[PDB]
RNA sequence: CUUGAGUCUCGUAGAGGGGGGUAGAAUUCCAGGUGUAGCGGUGAAAUGCGUAGAGAUCUGGAGGAAUACCGGUGGCGAAGGCGGCCCCCUGGACGAAGACUGACGCUCAGGUGCGAAAGCGUGGGGAGCAAACAGGAUUAGAUACCCUGGUAGUCCACGCCGUAAACGAUGUCGACUUGGAGGUUGUGCCCUUGAGGCGUGGCUUCCGGAGCUAACGCGUUAAGUCGACCGCCUGGGGAGUACGGCCGCAAGGUUAAAACUCAAAUGAAUUGACGGGGGCCCGCACAAGCGGUGGAGCAUGUGGUUUAAUUCGAUGCAACGCGA
């Protein structure tokens, strides 16, 4: 509510150390089975190779900036309806969010398997497909889109 | 109510005339007239006046 | 295909909607636009930011002829007093003149009594 | 006789009244120019208006109503009420040197007259607004609030109706009784050297002392202390109704009961509860996310339904994997 302190430290990436990876495998994670999130997208993370073939690094965060936005919709309850005052969204969460339109839409792909069906949506980020690049603009089609109210 | 100047510029001068009638002389209108309203509401509200 | 050069612009600005026209020096109307046939309606529009991409349209219609300079006539308070010049001072016009024509009687005709819940 | 009351003189301020003019802003409408697919409206919408060209815009014209700013806690009036500028006829209030009359005064049942708005009659007028009425919307319904229209009416003359929370809910006249700050208007005075400073009258705001008051509050403009005259009240409902009279064109007004019925009706103030009142707060209350229930098969309980019995209880959050 009023309460007002800091953000929780989190535990880089098993490997290459870096929050920004780190909350990724969380946000990945499921079941609190941390194990297999790490083994299933440490991996499809470096099969990148037989889809590119060198230091696999900077894919991972170019690949996240066709799905990084900047601006998002917030009801309000005023004018004695519901506004909708669109605003931009600060970088702790424009990472964060996107890593799970990533995530949250690379299981319905429908593939071979969670760890496969993750590492194409990363190929498909970077050259914009699926839902993940989708939300971006239709989400934008309201915020910067209707600035009416913003 | 009547503006100009001299070196192209959007600076404004503008809601200096905004200072005698403007948007309020209109919504002074606007909806229904008044008639005892006022001289009432016009009466009391002097009363708030005061401190 | 006349390039009047420089006309006056009203900016009749209410509250349910706002349209200006970019009217000739005489009085004629050489382009107008409208916030209504700016894509969003309903009511969506009214707002200021709103209204700046109405009248911008016009520099798309009287653009044809060359408007080098033109002054503003602002009728009426609702959101489009202020954006409409400001658009209109970007758009690439000049400037001549700021003027308010909004009707304001003497307390002649006796407004609607209107609303009441 | 002169201090009450009044007359005269000379000034002052005023939306006091009646008549007649006149000005500027805006609305609507008519005509024409430009220009083009929207306008208008609402929470949204829709009715409505638009390609027979609206809206917008500009030019000219017609007409009616009301007078922004000044405008005020302001002013004038018995009350109701009275706002643009000009003229004509007219009433009252106040001050000051004074001069004059000489108690000629105060109140006032009955009586006469004036009375917001709505309404009525005859004849005018009619822009805007708007009962009625008609569409559109809302809603369970919506004979409403909202939206698009709109008639009487609102305006004028002349006559009628006399009511209002016609309220300060506080009759008129007079004399007394601590103070403070302010407004408006007259007059005397002060290096009048000033915006100005000191008094002395009229009217008027706000605070407040004594006192008064059931309390709220009133408090030199009293609801304080007194005096003169008048109107009025005597529990609530029934009822400002019926009947009769009087008045009215008519609405209806004025005067004004009973039967029967209840044990109260009522006034202010206090405590709290609540408010689709306000201010400030906290809670996984919401917002931010993680996973669910709602569908599915099975478990369990419950309401049903059934049963000879389906033992009793638990039933809004606090009932249902609860007493078990
Ligand atoms: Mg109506
Ligand atoms: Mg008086
Ligand atoms: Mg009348
Ligand atoms: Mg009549
Ligand atoms: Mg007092
Ligand atoms: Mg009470
Ligand atoms: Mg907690
Ligand atoms: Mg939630
Ligand atoms: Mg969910």
């Amino acid at each position: 509510r009023r309460r007002v302190i800091g953000q929780r430290k989190i535990l880089p990436d098993p490997k290459f150390g870096s929050e920004l990876l780190a909350k990724f495998v969380n946000i990945l994670m499921v079941d609190g089975k941390k194990s297999t999130a790490e083994s299933i997208v440490y991996s499809a993370l470096e099969t990148l190779a037989q889809r590119s073939g060198k230091s696999e690094l900077e894919a991972f965060e170019v690949a996240l900036e066709n799905v990084r936005p900047t601006v998002e919709v917030k009801s309000r309850r005023v004018g004695g309806s519901t506004y909708q005052v669109p605003v931009e969204v600060r970088p702790v969460r424009r990472n964060a969010l996107a890593m799970r339109w990533i995530v949250e839409a690379a299981r319905k792909r429908g593939d071979k398997s969670m760890a496969l069906r993750l590492a194409n949506e990363l190929s498909d980020a970077a050259e914009n497909k699926g839902t993940a690049v989708k939300k971006r603009e239709d989400v934008h089609r309201m915020a910067e889109a209707n600035k009416a109210f913003a | 109510i009547k503006v100009r100047e001299n070196e192209p510029f959007d600076v404004a001068l503008r809601r200096f005339k905004r200072s005698c009638e403007k948007a309020g002389v209109l919504a002074e209108v606007r909806r229904r007239e008044f008639y005892e309203k006022p001289t009432t509401e016009r009466k009391r509200a002097k009363a708030s006046a005061v401190k | 295909r006349k390039q009047v050069s420089d006309g006056v612009a009203h900016i009749h600005a209410s509250f349910n909607n706002t349209i200006v026209t970019i009217t000739d020096r005489q009085g004629n109307a050489l382009g107008w636009a409208t916030a209504g046939g700016s894509g969003f309606r309903g009511s969506r529009k009214s707002t200021p930011f709103a209204a700046q991409v109405a009248a911008e349209r016009c520099a798309d219609a009287v653009k044809e002829y060359g408007i080098k300079n033109l002054e503003v006539m602002v009728k009426g308070p609702g959101p489009g007093r202020e954006s409409t010049i400001r658009a209109l001072n970007a758009a690439g016009f000049r400037i001549t003149n700021i003027t308010d024509v909004t009707p304001i009687p003497h307390n002649g005709c006796r407004p609607p009594k209107k609303r009441r819940v």
